[PDB]
């Protein structure tokens, strides 16, 4: 089975800054998807195929990396973006990192 | 800079200009002449009418001395009963649409004259080549 | 647009069997797969299985076999051929199975696997 | 009116039995750009 | 009139980092003859403007690969790859597709 | 004997060979380019797409200096911004499919350059013929 490990756990910041999110796989040569779930809402898609964007996603969301390392860098943090962020490869999900205000 | 959109006109661009400025760019009307379950047959009978009337003009051009040269002199003299105009005017006085009214009776006499003036020139080229 | 409307929340007993509708509308239902994702607290997301609703070919998870069954019902009228409904019969519940159940769908995206799910359901919470 | 009681019939039932219009299609106008063919 | 907008207003660039100056027209600038009629000019303050990039994604006879032209219809980007001391000045976007010729508002680049 | 099936290849025969051996036989790809109640309309829209895209290549060829000559020199110089390769390699080092990737940005600049270099040469032939 592919297992996915999210690094930072709780990443606390302030709005306006830039956060990175590093997710580590266990099988190289695949895609990646990044799911954002706010508090008490329906989750939404951000990234697929490690680089592209969903329908109606601002261009401050960008993800890169290949092999077994995959980064999701968010520039110019809003107040809405403090949510849980999920990795997903083929069926397996990460446990989810959390963004909190400072 | 070099390369501007002023003198680089488009399709039918010089359609009111004189003949001496319309014969400067003839290729622009030339290249936009072939390319650009019942409404597919409105597509078929629009396409095979375009490639047919293009080949018809390439055949009347072909059996004269002009294969694809697009400007070519010939050998028939210009009888003044056709046009009776001066030469020094009709390259900077008139325009092409004013010319097409002025001559339209006398086509199919010129088109018949051009074929015989080519085929006489064609076999006479062979008789020059045959003796040597 | 694409809309996936689920069913309301339920209260079940250990040993019962839920049934969670997922009515799809706004796209041709005979083309795109429908998956089912269960979200458990303290465990993250978890997959269940898809249903290719042209014929109804399903495939479940390995640890949920024998306890899940997904059927579908198409739209057999030419006056309205887009809508449809997927189902899920989750049998043999447990107090360790109380979670939120989502029906998803892939995106009409063509550089895009079956798993990057674009449009989601509203979410059905199930308490045991 | 077919002519107590009062019983009617459809008006087009004389001389022209005619179709429904499928509610999938719509009678809204969309723009149409007429184009000339080549030449 | 067609609008030529230039982004950004002014850039303070480091020598070596790839710089980008973008300009957007009101419509596409591809002509049927085969050339894209979007140009780029360099101007020093107190100096007449000089042409840099004509027929974009092709360099001129005298400029190196420090300048580049790319983009598509209605979106034009001038990319300055390697910055020298002489790279400072005001850049202009200008169309030679239609009449009249409209110019950009001006993009000043200075030294740090 | 004389006449063997070894060097007498077929359609797309030298498709991996170098350009100096592919330009030896160009006629074999040339002649198999035109010849070879609803599935008759799949026959019609397959035929009039074949004769249309053949005439389109015979028109872009025609308005340059090359009527049917199939190999022809021209007058435009080769700017090294296009290819920047040596001459002594690209007739025995590369192959044609490797060339078509190496140049595909710079077509429609060459095709635009060729028409103006012909029409300038066309009327200048007439101005030489007109004074004498
Ligand atoms: C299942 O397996 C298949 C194949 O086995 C994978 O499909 C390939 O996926 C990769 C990566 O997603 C694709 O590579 C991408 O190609 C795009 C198109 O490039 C075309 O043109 C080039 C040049 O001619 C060809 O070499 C190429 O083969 C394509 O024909 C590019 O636009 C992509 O670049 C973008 O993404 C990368 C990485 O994000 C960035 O670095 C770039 O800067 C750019 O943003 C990329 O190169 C490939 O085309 C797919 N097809 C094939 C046949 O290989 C699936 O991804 C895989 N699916 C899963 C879920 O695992
Ligand atoms: C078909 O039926 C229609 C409906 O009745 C006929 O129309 C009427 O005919 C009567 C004849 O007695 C007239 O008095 C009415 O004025 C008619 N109605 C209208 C609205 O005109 C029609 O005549 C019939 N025959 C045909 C050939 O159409
Ligand atoms: C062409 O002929 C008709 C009658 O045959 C005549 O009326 C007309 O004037 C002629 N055209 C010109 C340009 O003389
Ligand atoms: C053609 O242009 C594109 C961008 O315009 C460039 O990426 C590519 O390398 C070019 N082709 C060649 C062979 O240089």
């Amino acid at each position: 089975e592919i297992v996915l490990t999210q690094s930072p756990g709780i990443l606390s910041l302030s709005p306006g800054e830039t956060a990175t999110l590093f997710c580590k796989a266990s099988q190289g040569g695949n895609a990646m998807t990044w799911y954002q779930k706010r508090r008490g809402q329906v989750p939404r898609l951000l990234i697929y195929d490690t680089s592209r964007r969903a329908s109606g996603v601002p261009d401050r969301f960008v993800g890169s990396g290949s092999g077994t390392d995959f980064f999701l860098t968010i520039n110019k943090l809003d107040r809405e973006d403090f949510a849980v962020y999920y990795c997903q490869q083929f069926e397996f999900f990460g446990l989810g990192s959390e963004l909190e205000v400072h | 800079a070099v390369g501007i959109g002023a003198v680089f006109l488009g399709f039918l661009g010089a359609a009111g200009s004189t003949m001496g400025a319309a014969s400067m760019t003839l290729t622009v009307q030339a290249r936009n002449l072939l390319s650009g379950t019942v409404w597919g047959i409105k597509q078929l009978q629009a396409r095979v009418l375009a490639v047919e009337r293009y080949l018809r003009d390439q055949q009347l051009l072909g059996i004269w001395g002009c294969s694809g040269k697009l400007i070519c002199c010939t050998n028939v003299p210009w009888n003044s009963s056709w046009s009776n105009r001066n030469l020094s005017e009709i390259w900077d006085n008139m325009t092409w649409l004013q010319w097409d009214k002025e001559i339209s009776n006398y086509t199919q006499i010129i088109y018949g004259l051009l074929e015989e003036s080519q085929n006489q020139q064609e076999k006479n080229e062979q008789d020059l080549l045959a003796l040597d | 647009q694409v809309q996936l409307v689920q069913s309301g929340a339920v209260i079940k007993t250990p040993g019962s069997s839920v049934k969670i509708s997922c009515r799809a509308s706004g796209y041709n239902f005979r083309d795109y797969s429908i998956h089912w994702v269960r979200l458990i607290p303290d465990k993250g997301f978890e997959w269940i299985g898809w249903i290719k609703p042209l014929w109804g070919a399903v495939s479940y998870a390995r640890q949920l076999q024998g306890r899940v069954s997904m059927t579908r019902q198409l739209s057999q009228d030419p006056d309205d051929p887009d809508w449809g409904v997927a189902y899920m019969e989750f049998s043999g519940l447990t107090p360790a199975d109380t979670a939120e159940y989502f029906c998803v769908r892939r995106g009409s995206c063509d550089y895009c696997g079956d798993f990057p799910w674009q449009y989601w359901g509203q979410g059905t919470v199930v308490v045991v | 009116q077919i002519n107590s009681n009062k019983e009617y019939r459809l008006i087009n039932c004389n001389t022209s039995a005619c179709t429904q219009a499928c509610p999938k299609v719509s009678f809204e106008p969309i723009p149409i750009h007429y184009c000339a063919p080549a030449g | 009139d067609i609008v030529m907008t230039q982004t950004p207003l002014s850039l303070s660039v480091t020598p070596g980092e790839p710089a980008s100056i973008s300009c957007r027209s009101s419509q596409s600038l591809l002509h049927s003859n085969g050339h894209t009629y979007v140009h780029w000019y360099l101007q020093k303050a107190g100096q007449s403007p000089q042409l840099l990039i004509y027929e974009v994604s092709n360099r001129a006879s005298g400029v190196p690969d420090r300048f580049s032209g790319s983009g598509s219809g209605t979106d034009f980007t001038l990319k300055i790859s390697r910055v020298e001391a002489e790279d400072v000045g005001v850049y202009y976007c200008e169309q030679t597709l239609q009449i009249p010729f409209t110019f950009g508002g001006g993009t000043k680049v200075e030294i740090k």
